[PDB]
């Protein structure tokens, strides 16, 4: 499954280049670090597209982080029962700023 | 085999007559003066051609040792140091220099010290021999007398001080940092190494520690010559060497011999022979309590010298045995040397001021056989704790007896456990 | 404040453990009598040892 | 307390510490004889949770959760226990928490 | 074991007058300011004069050499030939235990002293004249099993010569030390092996030789008995 | 004495297996709460003389 | 001001070539577990806890606290001189030397002062193993009479011998030494006399452990509790740099703190 | 209010150096703690004193001090230089040495 999510991680980094900013793999999970413009386009690509079927948002949630310059982390948790597969999107927001 | 010609010490037992005329009559104090007009230079060469090494344990090449001292005097004066401590459990060797022939050490310590450029000298011998230092202070009024100490030192144009310092029963202070400690007043404590002796040793001032027996040797090198002491013993192991014969044989005693000597030829020889015969032999510890121990079985080609005891995965040492016949409980025989590590230690580091009381109890506990077999894995893992991870040398003194033991003894150690048990 | 509890002893290092079968005392502690005094108390416990000086047996 | 009378508490301040509830409160002097025991030993019981944390964490085996359940008040300061409330508990209930401890020792 | 001074000290110390002098002469071996290198022989001396080492003689030498009184205490404490309580009025009986000694009947020789002295190392015997101890490898090993008595080695014994020599110090003699089996130093019993021809040249050893003429071997030494020379100060 | 075998703890009763008590064991005694044996704080305004608290001493004028 | 290149396990670091291992680690950013070395007494080296591997020299660990960084033999070509603190010879030293430190010690973190903010129990956690293999008797020792200021337990005691060196080098008294030998040999006052000097408080910021313990603050907080307030002093017009240690409304100790230009580590009684 | 933004300083009873390596903007105590008459317990109005920030740079804290409004004190950090011995560990044994060294 290690090999399997650097795959999947390439297949969305290529689709939606403008999309990802980077994609990580640790403790068996794949994370995509999104720009904020871009993470709706991205959700949909992944909810929709054959290889990466994520069709069930398992949450959405925030994280605070008051010594970096965007201070919010919001994290996307999807689901695929489909690939039976898991994936986490992140985006950093400012205080302020609407997502 | 080695005549009377070849023996250096040639008044060992004192047999013959003692005082300072029967010392010259004997060679010794023997034109002096020519040998310290070759200069440092001639004088350190030839030791290094000799081949000896450091009769205190370590066996480090001497003339080597001698070429680390400074040429030039940069205020700080220089110092030799002449060990005489011999608190080894074995060891007696150096007792007989220094109250039946100890014209050659005073003489060595002469020369030795003109070719390190130290007008002063040192020996500190162990508080016990109260004798032996009585004899040796005599011996050194006799030389300041005659001349051959002072002003002007057996007329060879240096000015040399010898003096005799003793300690008060402390094993330790035979280890060559904590021996400068010891004779600077205080408890004698092993310093890390750097800074090195050579750097600074005695109030913080280059010195030289050289052991009794390497320095009483060095006036015959240098008058009979580097390449006849070279003749003798094996490459690499030159010499003639004082052997100790301790234990069960028949007559114990210590004996001059050619380095590279077979184990047996000694014994036999000098020794008479194993107590109940050569097939009573049960184990050997070769060169003192440090030393691990050797089978019977090893004992048989085993070479007394340096490479000899190292292939056998064990040490020269001191070159004095502890011979055990088959009456002999082994594991009591190493456990009391365990017990004299412990009775020992300094105190100042950890892995040796703990671990050493750790490991007497534990082979206590192994002679009694109250104990589980999985602990000689543990107490093996123990000593491997206590080597290589102290200040000073004598933390790995301790573990090397007790791993001896289990690498060629563990039968009898698992025997005792099922007896009892 | 007496001592809840007195031994007399001929050693002079005890051990202390609230005298509780298998783990139901306190941690198991070593106490060194002084030989000036003659006793020690425990930490824990409190209990007091005492030294029996005509009997007392170097170790 | 010990079979010898002296209490278990040493004010080591362990449970104080682990209690996820934050309902153990701890002041300690040395003694007149110079012992290290509390002045203060509170348990909010309207805070604590019964997780038995703090049984877990002493290591004398002082503090514990007994066999007691039928406690319930008419005012809520009778549920603010102080250190002598809690050693009058355990000199009413020691013989049946005695027991209970050597039932549990195997699997503690 | 624990090193502690003993609880019962004497009130003072003082070196007698050819002590005191002897010490002074010790301190000129080494160099300007440092005579604290004289601890050592300064505190045997002591002890030597007195028979054990007291407090007031550890601090009095202390003052003598310039040190700290701690820095005196630490010497006295980690070398163990120091006495920290009394001893034996008469004598002290040091029976090496180690190995070598060990295996040629160290532990039936202590038996020994159990019966006659007292049944535990450093206790005073009835009369409060006889110790013993045991002690690590006295560097007589060819000679085992032996015993230090005073200065002197007492060499090769057994539980019927050790229980005999232990008679006549109960009764005011001092024996011979040495081997008491006959051999002359550490050559082989029955003759030396080597370097055979010198045999009479000297009735006794160095160490019995000595011991002999001077019979210091257990009386206290009040520094008349040896002359003081330093012949060393007129190297300059 | 009984609340062991009344709730199953035990099997045995203290008629049979009685329970092992130390001299320094208090009786027993029932929930006091709507009593005036019922326990308070030091504190409380039940105790009629509650304990006054501080954390300094003041300065007393000469 | 020739600085020397170095290697610490993955970091090359530029350094005055007389700093110690010990402090190139410390300037690295690199943890070296310790109990005897402090920076301001003089180095020791009797813990052994500060082994460090030199690669390529002899397979002994050499102490990091007493081995100058010109002391390591230069690389092949003139490279940086390789140490490695996360070898497994490092690994193997530090366990064992931390299980030496515990044969001995008394089971006592709960009536100890120190628990909580000890360094053995900490370094312990993190460097040692979870578990015990010593089945004899644990050495039981006397106390001391050091006077109203600080309390005693030596059978804590880990013979780092820092107590000695600060009263001697610093406070500039000859009261304390380590008299005897081995598993036996004590840290005292000597005749156990209380201490007298004005800077002996320190010694019990020095001791790692519960040793060396103040009276007046004995058995009254744990560290976890304080609220810490970094504060200058007005006992005296040199305004040291101290710690206030509060609970609720009351202070509960005072510590120092470190300021070089002031009171670098110490303050006074 | 105001708040603190500071260093913390090594334990004095530790060795370790890993809680130094952090900056902190505190909200201190802004009225007095009172005694609970019923209980004895440290009483307080103040929950804003319950707030702790961490930060990794002294920028970090100030930029967020100021981008809330905050008054702030920045107290600068006293580092622990090297105390570089030329000698190392053999100045124990320096010839000129006041007076030996105690080990
Ligand atoms: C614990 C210990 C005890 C030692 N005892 C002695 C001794 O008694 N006599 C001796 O000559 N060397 C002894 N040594 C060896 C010295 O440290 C040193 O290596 C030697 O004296 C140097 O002299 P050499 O090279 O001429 O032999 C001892 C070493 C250790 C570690
Ligand atoms: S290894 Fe033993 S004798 Fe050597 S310094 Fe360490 S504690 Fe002392
Ligand atoms: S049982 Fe109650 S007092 Fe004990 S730790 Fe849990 S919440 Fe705290
Ligand atoms: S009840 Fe137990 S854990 Fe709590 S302070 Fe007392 S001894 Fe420590
Ligand atoms: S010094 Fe540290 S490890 Fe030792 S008992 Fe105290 S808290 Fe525990
Ligand atoms: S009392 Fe403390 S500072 Fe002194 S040597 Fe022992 S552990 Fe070190
Ligand atoms: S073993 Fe006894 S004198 Fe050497
Ligand atoms: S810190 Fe280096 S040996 Fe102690
Ligand atoms: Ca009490
Ligand atoms: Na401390
Ligand atoms: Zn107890």
């Amino acid at each position: 499954s290690d090999e399997a999510l650097l795959e999947l991680a390439e297949h969305i980094a290529l689709r939606r280049e403008n999309d990802v900013i980077s994609t990580q793999v640790a403790f068996g999970e794949l994370t995509v670090n999104a720009t904020l413009s871009g993470v709706i386009g991205l959700i949909e690509f992944l909810r929709n597209d054959p290889n990466c079927r994520f069709s069930t948002l398992i949450d959405i949630t925030a994280v605070d982080n008051p010594a970096r310059p965007a201070r919010f982390d919001v994290v996307y948790h999807l689901l695929s029962m489909y690939q039976n597969q898991r994936i986490r999107v992140k985006v950093q927001v400012r205080e302020d700023e609407l997502v | 085999m080695l005549n009377d010609q070849d023996r250096i010490f040639t008044n060992l037992y004192g047999m013959g007559d003692r005082s300072l005329a029967g010392a010259k009559k004997r060679g010794h104090w023997d034109g002096t003066a020519a040998i310290i007009q070759r200069g440092r230079d001639k004088i350190i060469d030839e030791m290094k051609a000799s081949g000896l090494r450091g009769r205190g344990g370590a066996g480090f090449p001497t003339g080597m040792k001698w070429s680390f001292m400074p040429k030039e005097s940069d205020g700080r004066p220089s110092y030799l140091v002449i060990n005489a401590d011999e608190s080894e459990p074995a060891t007696c060797k150096d007792r007989e220099i220094m109250r039946h022939d100890p014209h050659t050490l005073i003489e060595g310590a002469l020369i030795a010290s003109f070719a390190m450029g130290a007008h002063a000298a040192y020996i500190y011998i162990r508080g016990e021999f109260i004798r032996e230092r009585e004899a040796l202070q005599a011996a050194i009024d006799e030389c300041y007398d005659a001349g051959l100490l002072g002003r002007n030192a057996a007329g060879s144009g240096w000015d040399f001080d010898l003096y005799l310092h003793h300690g008060a029963g402390a094993y330790i202070c035979g280890e060559e940092t904590a021996l400068l400690e010891s004779l600077e007043g205080k408890k004698g404590m092993p310093r890390m190494k750097p800074p090195f002796p050579a750097g600074a040793g005695l109030y913080g001032c280059p010195t030289t520690v050289n052991n009794v027996e390497s320095i009483a040797v060095v006036p015959t090198i240098l008058r009979r010559g580097a390449e006849w002491f070279a003749s003798f013993g094996r490459p690499n192991n030159a010499g003639v060497k004082l052997f100790g014969l301790t234990g069960h044989v028949n007559t114990p005693c210590v004996v001059e011999e050619a380095m590279s000597i077979p184990m047996r030829e000694l014994i036999e020889k000098h020794g008479g022979g194993i107590r109940g015969g050569w097939k009573n032999l049960k184990a050997v510890i070769p060169g003192g309590a440090s030393c691990p121990v050797l089978t019977a079985e090893q004992c048989e080609n085993a070479i007394m010298d340096y490479d000899g005891m190292r292939e056998l995965r064990s040490s020269f040492g001191t070159a004095c045995m502890i011979v055990m016949d088959q009456s002999t409980d082994v594991v009591k025989a190493i456990w009391r040397l365990s017990k004299f590590f412990k009775h020992e230690s300094c105190g100042q580091c950890t892995p040796c001021r703990e671990g050493t009381g750790w490991m007497m109890r534990v082979m206590e506990r192994l002679v009694r056989g109250d104990a589980e077999v999985e602990e000689i894995d543990m107490l093996f893992d123990v000593t491997k704790q206590v080597e290589g991870h102290t200040i000073c040398a004598l933390g790995d003194a301790a573990a090397w007896p007790i791993q001896g033991l289990i690498r060629n003894f563990r039968e009898e150690i698992e025997d005792r456990i099922k007896a009892k048990r | 404040i007496p001592a809840p509890e007195i031994q007399t002893v001929t050693s002079w290092k005890v051990a202390c453990d609230g005298d509780e079968a298998r783990g139901l005392g306190h941690p198991r502690v070593w106490l060194a009598i002084p030989r000036d005094t003659g006793w020690v108390e425990c930490g824990y416990c409190d209990k007091r040892f005492v030294i029996d000086r005509e009997h007392a047996h170097d170790d | 307390r010990y079979p010898n009378g002296e209490e278990r508490c040493i004010a080591c301040k362990l449970c104080e510490a682990v209690c996820p509830a934050q309902a153990i409160t701890i002041d300690a002097e040395p003694r007149e004889d110079g012992s290290r025991r509390t002045t203060r030993y509170d348990i909010d019981m309207t805070k604590c949770i019964y997780c038995g944390f703090c049984q877990e964490a002493c290591p004398v085996d002082a503090i514990v959760e007994g066999p007691n359940f039928e406690y319930a008040t008419e005012t809520r300061e009778e549920l603010f226990y102080d250190k002598q409330k809690l050693l009058a508990n355990g000199e009413r209930w020691e013989a049946e928490i005695a027991r209970n401890l050597q039932l549990d020792a195997p699997y503690r | 074991m624990l090193r502690r001074l003993s609880p019962i000290q004497p009130d003072s110390f003082e070196f007698t007058p050819a002590n005191l002098e002897w010490a002074r002469a010790q301190m000129t071996k080494y160099p300007e300011g440092r005579q604290q290198s004289a601890i050592i022989p300064v505190l045997w001396r002591a002890q030597e004069q007195e028979g054990w080492l007291s407090r007031p003689a550890i601090e009095y030498c202390a003052d003598l050499l310039g040190m700290p009184y701690i820095r005196a205490l630490e010497v006295a404490t980690f070398y163990f030939m120091f006495q920290l309580q009394p001893v034996g009025s008469v004598a002290h009986i040091q029976i090496c235990g180690t190995t070598t000694c060990m295996i040629c009947g160290a532990e039936d020789l202590i038996r020994v002293c159990k019966e006659k002295i007292a049944p535990e190392p450093h206790a005073l015997s009835a009369d409060g004249r006889f110790s013993w101890e045991e002690v690590e490898c006295l560097g007589a090993c060819t000679n085992a099993p032996m015993a230090q008595i005073g200065k002197d080695f007492y060499e090769d014994l057994t539980v019927e010569k050790l229980a005999a020599l232990i008679d006549r110090f109960a009764a005011g003699e001092v024996p011979v030390p040495g081997p008491q089996n006959g051999r002359f130093s550490a050559e082989a019993l029955g003759g030396p092996t080597a370097l055979a021809d010198l045999k009479g040249g000297e009735a006794h050893n160095a160490s019995v030789a000595r011991a002999l003429r001077l019979g210091d071997s257990i009386k206290r030494i009040d520094g008349t008995e040896v002359p003081i020379t330093t012949p060393w100060l007129a190297t300059q | 004495e009984w609340h062991g075998w009344l709730h199953h703890t035990y099997k045995e009763p203290p008629t049979a297996a009685p329970l092992a008590h130390k001299p320094w064991e208090k009786p027993h005694e029932p929930n006091l709460t709507g009593s005036s044996g019922a326990y308070h704080p030091a504190g409380s305004l039940y105790r009629a003389q509650p304990v006054e608290r501080r954390d300094y001493d003041a300065w007393q004028p000469e | 001001a020739d600085l020397r290149k170095i290697k610490i396990d993955d970091t090359i670091i530029e350094v005055d070539p007389n700093m110690t291992l010990i402090q190139a680690c410390e300037m690295a950013g690199i943890e070296v577990p310790r109990f005897c070395y402090h920076e301001r007494l003089s180095i020791a080296g009797n813990c052994r806890m500060c082994l460090v591997e030199v690669v390529g020299g002899p397979p002994k660990p050499a102490a990091s606290c007493a081995m100058q960084v010109k002391d390591l033999r230069p690389g092949p070509e003139g490279a940086p001189s390789e140490i490695r603190t996360n070898s497994p010879m490092v690994k193997k030293a530090r366990e064992g030397v931390m299980e030496f430190l515990l044969i001995n010690h008394p089971l006592d973190c709960p009536i100890c002062d120190q628990g909580g903010e000890c360094d053995l129990q900490d370094q312990a956690m993190a460097y040692g193993v979870d578990f015990s293999r010593y089945r004899e008797p644990k050495r039981a020792t006397e106390d001391l009479n050091l006077g109203p200021l600080v309390e005693t337990h030596m059978t804590r005691c880990i013979s780092c011998t820092r107590c000695v060196r600060f009263t001697t080098e610093v406070a500039g008294i000859t009261q304390m030494g380590q008299t005897g030998r081995g598993e036996d040999s004590e840290i005292t006052s000597y005749l156990n006399q209380t201490l007298e000097s004005n800077m002996q408080g320190n010694i019990i910021d020095l001791c790692p452990v519960g040793a060396l313990v103040s009276k007046p603050y004995a058995f009254t907080a744990r560290p976890w509790e304080l609220t810490k307030t970094e504060s200058i002093d007005v006992m005296d017009a040199l305004g040291s740099s101290i710690r206030i240690d509060t609970k609720g409304r009351e202070v509960m100790r005072i510590l120092p703190r470190n300021h070089d230009g002031v009171n670098e580590e110490w303050i006074s009684d | 209010m105001r708040v603190r933004i500071y260093k913390p300083a090594r334990n004095a009873m530790q060795s370790g150096t890993a809680r130094t390596r952090n900056w902190v903007l505190d909200f201190p105590p802004a009225d007095p703690r009172a005694i609970d008459p019923l209980m004895g317990w440290t009483s307080s109005d103040d929950t804003q004193s319950q707030v702790r920030l961490r930060f990794e740079t002294r920028k970090q804290a100030e930029d967020y001090a100021r981008e809330h409004g905050l008054d702030y004190e920045v107290i600068e950090p006293h580092t622990r230089a090297a105390n570089i011995r030329p000698r190392g560990y053999g100045e124990n044994f320096a010839s000129d040495r006041r007076a030996p060294w105690t080990h």
